[PDB]
């Protein structure tokens, strides 16, 4: 199903 | 101003297993529907509780290997890639110039086998994650990848540490995140020359500027054997520095080509994402091998997977450049088109874009002055960051976008200006 990839490279975003 | 999903209404939290309703187009937490990860694959659409009595249940598809197992491993160590020698670059440290970059846009990635002439400064091949937990802090928290559910979790440092000391692994774990530039561990780093040479930020980002200096040059990565990171486009398109310190890292590369681009969206939005080898699907999938004391530069818009065939301790980063510009936005494209959470993206992305607008409109217009033309590459990258400079600031969309543009700017002027740049160096180029 469509779901979100999480085990990426973070940048701490926001 | 923040978005919450799911039927808790909670902001987005990296931790969790989400997916879309197809109806709804909202997120749902596994575990606030009932759907745990393990059995997510078989869905194709999935339709939420409220969207289902109102609309049909969801669709079902329909051993196939899941992404990441260790069974997975295995089959990837046994595959059979292109050799990346055919067309990866390996100049020496002395010879990896803005200029060498230049000749072919960086359009290929470069492997530089001794860190001589990198302008690199790094800690001795004798450092070890232990050094990192005292330069960095033991309570301080930080991403980790548990490889086999290729999913993120959050642990102190020093937890991280204690299970790689540690003398049983019943998890693969893999921290890629640590960016320590706030940290002492800073210290001892100092990038490569040509990454602080091109670097939008390091040479564009003004200080305090009411923004947030973007922090993303800096990485530690710790992976222990085994540990696997998926086929991806670094975060806003960024171009990655890559120093393995001890042990080996095996990159699989993919060229950015519109038809890969076009392969890769519909991969990252499919329902079976993983469970196939994005690698399968390309015509060419290069594999390199980056071993201790070397270094690989990657450029941008490159689809890559990462394997750790060893416990490895390395170094990295991430920076945004002028030399494609024009891909460094298509890849911010596909990361709004994939609603990718912000933590996944380059902050301040459009802030940066605005000063590097800025500053292209003096370099244009400083070689003119000194009777010169600006390089190729240059020109199709100002000029395509001049189409999204319009684009953020039509009527219509400027409310999205007018938070990120600075103070400083004035985007009427800086578009027409450098629309008027362009054009000039079109002419000059259009006699030859
Ligand atoms: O080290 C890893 O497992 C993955 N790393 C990367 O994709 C990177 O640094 O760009
Ligand atoms: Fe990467
Ligand atoms: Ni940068
Ligand atoms: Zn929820
Ligand atoms: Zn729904």
């Amino acid at each position: 199903a469509r779901t979100k990839q999480t085990a990426r490279k973070s940048t701490g975003g926001k | 101003s923040v978005p919450v999903y799911c039927l808790c209404r909670l902001p987005y939290d990296v931790t969790r297993f989400m997916i879309e309703c197809d109806m709804c187009q909202d997120w749902f937490h596994g575990s606030c529907v009932g759907v745990e990860e393990e059995k997510a694959a078989d869905i194709d659409l999935y339709h939420c509780p409220n969207c289902e009595v109102l609309h049909g249940p969801s669709i079902m598809k329909k051993k196939p290997v899941k992404t990441g197992s260790p069974t997975f491993v295995r089959e990837l160590r046994s595959r059979t890639f292109d050799s990346s020698d055919e067309v990866i670059l390996k100049p020496t440290g002395n010879q990896l110039t803005v200029e060498f970059l230049e000749e072919n846009s960086f359009s290929v990635p470069i492997l530089v086998l001794k860190k001589d002439g990198l302008g690199m400064t790094l800690p001795s091949p004798s450092f070890t994650v232990r050094d990192v937990e005292h330069y960095v802090g033991s309570d301080k928290e930080i991403d980790v990848i548990d490889v086999t559910r290729q999913a993120d979790c959050k642990m102190k440092l020093g937890d991280f540490v204690k299970y790689y000391y540690s003398g049983k692994r019943e998890k693969v774990l893999n921290v890629i995140s640590l960016e320590f530039s706030d940290t002492r561990l800073s210290n001892l780093v100092e990038t490569p020359k040509i990454v602080r040479k091109l670097s939008w930020v390091e040479n564009l980002w003004p200080e305090e500027c009411v923004f947030e200096r973007p922090n993303v040059q800096k990485y530690c990565l710790m992976s222990v054997r085994d540990s696997y990171t998926d086929f991806h486009i670094d975060f806003g398109g960024t171009s990655v520095w890559y120093h393995v310190l001890k042990g080996e890292k095996i990159f699989y590369l993919i060229r950015p080509t519109n038809a890969n681009l076009t392969l890769f969206e519909c991969w990252s939005s499919s329902s079976n994402q993983n469970e196939m080898f994005f690698g399968d699907q390309v015509d060419k999938c290069y594999k390199c091998s980056v071993k201790q004391g070397q270094t690989l530069f990657i450029p941008t818009g490159w689809i890559h997977a990462v394997l750790t065939p060893v416990d490895c301790l390395a170094f990295g980063g991430n920076f945004l450049h002028s030399l494609n510009i024009e891909m460094q936005l298509k890849a911010y494209e596909i990361e709004k088109r994939l609603s990718t959470a912000d933590l996944f993206r380059f902050p301040n992305f459009e802030t940066i874009c605005w000063y590097v607008g800025k500053h292209i409109l003096d370099i244009f217009r400083g070689l003119r002055e000194n009777r010169r033309h600006p390089a190729s590459y240059l020109v199709h990258g100002g000029k395509a960051l001049n189409l999204a400079f319009r684009a953020w600031t039509r009527k219509e969309a400027l409310p999205d976008h007018e938070d990120e543009i600075p103070e400083t700017v004035r985007t009427v002027q800086l578009i027409k200006d450098l629309a008027r740049e362009i054009r000039l160096v079109e002419d000059i180029f259009q006699q030859n």
